């Protein structure tokens, strides 16, 4: 009875199909679900969370704890370069295995927001300037401190203020068409007898709240 | 969308193929065998360690094929082959033969198929005496370092449904497994180095991340 | 009626056939693959190049068909194969043995079929960052002329599903291709010369049409 | 449960089949539309504009500039032939590479009204009269001026007007069977000193609003 | 008439499936139920009786 006709497609796997299965165990009732701290709903929660920078990725100190500091050196040196890199999370080294290049390594297109942090851990006694500057994708990274001036930076005291924050707008992925960041000695850092000579700055990055993810694919890294 | 947690861990992927033949010289090549974990497929492994606690369902599908031995005798008609596929839940009795009693107990859920059809399946709940599984354990099993008992997820069993005297064939399973509603708490950094056995997190240790050339090196842009 | 767009372009075609083994001494005899892409198929791209963009999601058939090597050994008794057809997004990790780690990443979709069933069928969607592909690019891919990388659409693997030692076959596969769901945009004048490659516009120059005997000459009437 | 009976037709592929199928990225959103100008809803809004006619389509002069152009002579030849052809979109040589015959050549069967305008490329100092003439399928073509004017016709002065149209109302497709025109020098063209003494004249076609195809297939001409 | 389209699992034997079936004697009236005392609706009725402990088992 209830005349029936089979279509192409049938009896076939598919491995990503979504049907209806028969249980194995029926006469079985499950244990009830415990109210656990700490549900994710969403992968975009765990790249939300800063995580530090290995931004000395240089040779003779990749295993060491010093991969995460960047130097700051003694006496007066109010031009020179203290550090600059492209901002391509996903690809490039520096960025590549922390929190937010872990994830969106599992994907092949994405796109947002990104944030940037940066710390100095020095004594409270030493006073100096800095000069941080950003330059858009298809630009050439500034090569003084004064062309750095002449774009988009900021000026950051660092006897005022331990911390400084960025948001970068345009990041997208596939010599590299992406946009970078500097810093400059604008002034020296000064401090006073009986204090340490150098210091250290450290980055953290994030995601912003708008960042999405395409195509689910395999991670190169196992 | 495709960052929520169902749409990145409810995929399909084959964990087991084994092989069985009808008659042999040494009892154990006569059926095959699996014990269910998510341990040693290694791309399902690293996304399972995101997370501290899961729950979900299971969906097994079963792809079968078998040959004639290439010893000597032809000119056979053989009707198509039965197969016996065993499920034996946590605290089961575990066969040691293919004569065995224990392929006939009443509470050892059972699949029969016969070649030619569509692919059988299977659907096994959330089966713990406690609320969740667990990636990771930092304890002792009563005494082995980080295994606990709560973990215990069953067997897969897969035999010839022949009668006496069969004539000789070989027979290949593949299992195709997938997780279903599921559920993760407490988020995990992702694992750097690479895997070493089956059991432990034990590694050799590794590099932070690759080098490049200073800490100033931007590349020319095109 | 007809001649809308949907009637025009939503027409399902052959576009590739490849042959594939599971046992030889080439090792790239043992899978076959496609980049999928509509310009090595002569009558579907100059329908397609009546547009400037265009939008459709992807439906892929497959029919699949094996045969015993005439090498040598008869007598043989085997079960149905299996095959596993693999398709890789836009950002992917590429196989190079069949015996590949990839073959199992989590986010590469695959399908599973065993012969004697209904043909395999998956579904595509509009995979792409842009709004919309182009069939004519006039500008750089950063250095190739005509191509832009927005217009990646993915690879198709297909390979054996045995175990170990297998026997020898020879199978081949059939792919039909159909967009669904189309849009387009700027239309263009028709295809005048014959197609040189599949990358390039390239010509040889032709005759604007066919001569007849004087500009007054009519046909006798019938 | 639910009994169910199989019909002829179950598990066949069927080419133009039109069947319901699983996406192989169901977690994936998809880039919104743009607005992208210049959107096409059916093939006759392509064969709907005008497109200029090779009707000068002789030897020597298949691959220049000069194909397009009718040559209007100097002097006095007041009854001659200008040019003449049959109306047969499709078939004939000289409509058979313009817009609307690419077009129809797509289908089998097709029908409606075409229009045809007439354009004089001289100076504005030149005048002189033209009989343009129209007969009917099944007609011969007429052999004088004084027989051309017995049947339609129109008398065309070109130091009034530079263009002319036509619309003919009876076209469909299969010693033709075909409906023709003609063009003869009424008076001759006349000239101030100081200008060019001879010129050209050009000839655009298109289709009326009701063009109507059936059976799609395969064009000729890859 | 009535396109359909078949899906995975179909003509396989599931040891553990629920499924309508054909009755082989449909013209038979079963005999009715008896009111027999001491019906059992679930096992743990047998679990929650008392039995004797072999304790001294030596």
């Amino acid at each position: 009875g209830l005349p029936v006709m089979n279509t192409p497609g049938s009896n076939q796997f598919l491995t990503s199909d979504d049907f209806q299965s028969p249980s194995a165990m029926p006469q079985f009732d499950v244990t009830p679900e415990l109210n656990i701290p700490g549900e994710v709903q969403n992968l975009m929660e765990i790249a939300e969370v800063d995580s530090v920078v290995p931004v000395n990725n240089v040779e003779g100190k990749l295993d060491t704890m010093e991969i995460y500091r960047i130097p700051v050196q003694s006496g007066n040196h109010q031009s020179s370069q203290v550090f600059g890199f492209q901002v391509q999370p996903g690809l490039d080294n520096v960025f590549k295995h922390t929190l937010l290049g872990e994830i969106l390594n599992y994907y092949a297109h994405w796109s947002g927001s990104i944030k940037l942090t940066f710390v100095f851990c020095g004594s409270a006694m030493a006073t100096g300037k800095f000069l941080l500057a950003y330059a858009p994708p298809g630009a050439n990274a500034p090569k003084s401190r004064k062309d750095a001036m002449l774009g988009t930076h900021i000026i950051w005291d660092v006897g005022l203020q331990s911390s400084c924050v960025l948001c970068i707008p345009w990041i997208s992925q596939t010599y590299t068409s992406a946009g970078n960041v500097t810093c400059w000695y604008q002034t020296g850092i000064v401090v006073p007898a009986g204090t340490p000579t150098s210091c250290s700055i450290m980055c953290f990055v994030s995601a912003c709240n708008d960042f999405s993810v395409r195509l689910l694919k395999d991670t190169p890294f196992i | 969308s495709e960052s929520s947690i169902e749409n990145f861990l409810c995929r399909s992927a084959c964990v087991y193929m084994g092989e069985y033949h009808t008659t042999n010289t040494d009892t154990s090549k006569l059926f095959a065998s699996w014990t269910i974990n998510a341990r040693r497929m290694v791309q399902m492994r690293r996304k399972l360690e995101l997370f501290t606690y899961v729950r979900f369902d299971m969906e097994v599908t079963f792809v079968i094929t078998s040959k004639q031995d290439q010893g000597t005798q032809l000119g056979q008609d053989m009707p198509p082959l039965t197969h016996q596929i065993m499920y034996i839940p946590p605290g089961g009795p575990i066969p040691k033969s293919v004569t065995d009693y224990t392929w006939q107990t009443s509470t050892n859920p059972s699949i029969f198929w016969t070649e030619g059809n569509a692919p059988p399946r299977m659907s096994i709940p959330f089966i713990s005496i406690g609320n969740a599984y667990s990636n990771f354990y930092d304890g002792w099993s009563h005494g082995v370092y980080g295994y606990n008992t709560l973990n215990h997820m069953g067997q897969i069993y897969v035999r010839h449904v022949n009668g006496s005297s069969p004539l000789p064939m070989t027979s290949t399973v593949r299992m195709y497994f997938k997780p279903k509603h599921v559920k993760v708490w407490v988020p995990r950094p992702p694992r750097l180095c690479q895997y070493k056995n089956a059991s432990t997190v034990n590694f050799t240790p590794t590099n932070i991340t690759e080098k490049r050339q200073s800490i100033n090196y931007i590349p020319e842009t095109v």
